[PDB]
Formats: structure tokens, C-alpha cells, sequence
């Protein structure tokens, strides 16, 4: 599995590449249930290893 | 009488898997009841394909109503993304709406396609028959 | 020489009561000093009137610098919303400034009209002589 | 074959001091690689200078990445102001990606000149080769 | 008086069909004078029965 | 040194000029290492005076 997101690597478990601003992102962000944040999609697609 | 040149109402989306993992979802767009363009273009499943080269103009809007921070889509030359917009919207307010607009000059050869998705997957926008909301089109410069 | 084309710097508001319920400002155009469109259009009253039918480009964009988490703007074909622009700014900060544009192909035949509003009632934009924030314009393609 | 029309990927910034106390960081472009406009353009150092007298349409796109409140960028005819495009993003958040898109009608006489220039200095934006997110064209009407 | 907002019914006296988001909106958002969305006209013309 | 914002007369020791909003801006939004707004150059440009 590769983190590596336009040259900076994400934490393996806690973050992932995000599309949206090329940048790596919390994986929490996505997978908390009362974040306005919230994405199942994401967070089962990115963040398989979170939590 | 037939031009080079439509206006499209984005009336749905549906689920699509990209060439390069751009898994978002596709925008369909129904033909503004003045299209007139038999000859020019051709449309299936949301995918335009221009009949003869030349320099096309194209503009794309989607109006988001969800209360994700981010959102934003992509216009597709061929399955290249080359067109795109974006905005952040921060805060838990449930009460989020923005339009994205781009634009841009796409060169389409003969048989080649463009096409709209979103960045995303299961994101509200606003998508309705006669969208003044939420459209795309093209026109040959 | 003449030619269906336009710029318009958008220098004031008016109070402006719509067909369908639509009560927001009229926006009001000043003519670039390059414009010169003589027998292709009219305006009047921030109403502009086409005077052959075609297919004409048409861009707006309104500048807003005011406290409201919601603002936008609507482009009329007839007495019909066509085109729309919407922008979301959060939070009570007061140094809110965003700029709103939009764009589309709208088919209009002979003496049709378009004019530029906005969905709310005295809120501040920029307006001014030459302005070079909120600005709308067309052509013909 | 040449027409004059271009579309133009944002791939760097350099320090520019202005006119009149504009010393916002000057964007340059890199060409597409279907563009040929040998006779109708010339580009040196961000600023595209026109060869014959006529009106254009621009459109420009800059896609912020920073943590500022306030971002925008002007398009100069000569070394005036024409059109601009601001975003206000509030909140401490990182996570701040946005894309500011204008356009307009600029009517330029033979040997005038347009160039892109953010309001700001160091504001990260996407700037790269190919760049799919921050671009700007010009194509005569 | 007919509330309904793209299907959605809203509150008779607290709420009101906004054309900005075309969906149902507090009264109290546009009506009180220290909000940042403080809003007179759409109070006194969306608003008559709140408060 | 003139203040003159288009009309309003800014602050002057705590406020600038600012060009993106056309309105009198606090300096301390700008020189503040602690702030997302933090900006060196309009800092030292239009804040000369403050602190």
C-alpha cells in the first residue's frame, strides 16, 4: 500500500491521500459518525485500516 | 437549424468507474428545449462525443447542497481530467449551498469525448429537469 | 463598427419587482467605452433587448461584501431564472468579500430580454463607475 | 493551423512589481500542446501581447491551497485592473482548496497587452505542468 | 399560507421556504437583530407570525 | 501617510488599507504569528507602526 501523496507520506493508519486537496487527510474526518464530515464511501475505500 | 452549440439542464447522476480511479459520480444532462446541434454532437450515458475536430469552449457548473467542507468535479477530455472546480465550505452549518463554475478552450478531435463527474460519491446537488441551477455546455470557436 | 457584443460594468441597483414572486435588486449596467453595439442590442432599466434572433454567450458575476452567509444572483431569459450563482461564507467575521460568476448559452429570438437580479433585497455589492468586480456581459456565437 | 485563440496551463509565479502598487505575484503559463497561434499572440515573462486590434474573451482560474481568509487575482489590461475574482474561505482550518474562476470581453487594440497577477504575495496555489486546476485563455470573438 | 418548501413542510411559525437554499429555514436566523444574518425584509415578508 | 480607504479613514497605528476587502483592516490579523492570516510582506508593507 502506498501513501505516498505528491511526495509527502501519510501515516498508514490514521491518514490518506485526499483527491480533493492533494494534501493527506485525518482519516477521522470521514469515519466519525457526527462530523459534518462524515463519508462511508471514503472512509471504507481510504481508511480501511482506521479504527 | 443545426450549430455547434448546446446548453444542458444536469437532470441526474449515476454511478461510474473511471480509467484512472476517478470513481465519482457521472452528471447527466438533458438538452435545453433550443439544441439544435444533429451532426455536431452526440450524447449517451452523460458522455458527449464531437463529430468533427475543431476548438471547442465548455463551461460546467454544479451547484452543491450538502454539508461536506469540500466538494467539486471534474470535466473529462477523453479520460484525462483537464477542466475542474472546487470549493471549501468550512463550519457544521446545515445550511450549505454554492455553485462551482469553470470554464476552458478544449481542443476534440474527430470521435473524441468529454464528459462530467464529481469529485465525490453520493453527494447532494441540485439536479432537476430545466436546472437554472446546476448545466453545461459547449460551443465551437 | 457595430457588432453583437457587449461589456457592462455593473454601476448601481434598483428596487425591482419580478413576474413570479422575484423581489430581489435589478442590477444595472454601465457600457464599457469600447462598446458599440448599435442595432444589435437595447437597454433600458437594466433590461437588455435583443434585437435578432441567435445564440448568444452570456457571463455575469456580482461581487459581494457584506456579512450574510448567503448570497447570490440570478440571469433571467424572458421572465424565466436561467442561470444562477450562489456562494456560502460562514461564520460572523466581517471581512467577507467573494466574488460570484457565472455563465451560459442562451438562445434568444428577436425582442427578447435578459436582465440581472438579485435573490435578496439591500445587500451590499460592489457597485461602481469602471467596476472591475461585478461586471456581466454577451456575445453573439 | 493558427487561430488566434489559446488556452494557457498556470505552471509558475514570479515577483513583479506594477504599475500603480499592484506588486502581487505575476502567474505564468505554459501552453497546451494542441495550441498554435503564430501571428494572432506573444508571451514573455506572463504577459501575452495581442497582434491585431480586436475583441477577445478571457477566462482565468486560480486554485488556492492556503490557510488565508482572503484570496484573489486581477487580470490587467495594460496595467489596468480589468477583471478579478476573490474568495473568502473563513475558519483556521488546513484543509482550504478553492478555485476562483472569471471572465470577460476585452477589447484590445494591436500590441496590447493582458497579464495574470494575484492580489497577494507567497499564497500557495496549484501551479504545475499539464495543470488540470489553475489555467487561463483568451479566443477573439 | 401554504409551507411547502419542494415538498417539505416547514414549521408554521419558525420557519420559512428560503429561495437561497430552497429549503426550510429558521425564522430566528433573519429575525434577531445580533445574528450576522440579521435580514428585515425577509423577516417582515417570510416571517409575519414568528415572534 | 494617508489612511484614506475610499473614503474612511483608518486606524493609524492599528489598521491598514486592505486591497481585498477596499475596507480598514486590523493589523494585528496580519502580524499575529498565531493566526491562519499571518502575512509577513503586508505586515511590514502596510503595518509599519503596529507594535
Amino acid at each position: 500500500e502506498s501513501r505516498d501523496c505528491h511526495g509527502t507520506i501519510c501515516h498508514p493508519v490514521n491518514e490518506f491521500c485526499y483527491v480533493a486537496t492533494e494534501r493527506c487527510h485525518p482519516c477521522i474526518e470521514v469515519c466519525n459518525n457526527q462530523t459534518h464530515n462524515y463519508d462511508a464511501f471514503l472512509c471504507a475505500k481510504e481508511c480501511s485500516a482506521y479504527k | 437549424d443545426s450549430r455547434p452549440a448546446a446548453h444542458f439542464h444536469l437532470s441526474s447522476r449515476r454511478r461510474h468507474q473511471g480509467s484512472m480511479g476517478y470513481h465519482g459520480d457521472m452528471y447527466i444532462g438533458n438538452d435545453n428545449e433550443r439544441n439544435s446541434y444533429q451532426g455536431h454532437f452526440q450524447t449517451r450515458d452523460g458522455v458527449l462525443t464531437v463529430t468533427n475536430t475543431g476548438l471547442y469552449y465548455v463551461y460546467a457548473q454544479i451547484c452543491y447542497n450538502n454539508s461536506h467542507d469540500q466538494n467539486g468535479f471534474i470535466v473529462f477530455q477523453g479520460d484525462t481530467p483537464f477542466l475542474q472546480c472546487l470549493n471549501t465550505v468550512p463550519t457544521n452549518m446545515p445550511h450549505k449551498v454554492h455553485t462551482c463554475h469553470t470554464s476552458g478552450l478544449i481542443h476534440l478531435e474527430r470521435n473524441e469525448r468529454i464528459h462530467l463527474k464529481d469529485i465525490h460519491n453520493d453527494r447532494n446537488a441540485v439536479l432537476r429537469e430545466g436546472n437554472n441551477r446546476s448545466y453545461f455546455g459547449i460551443f465551437k470557436v
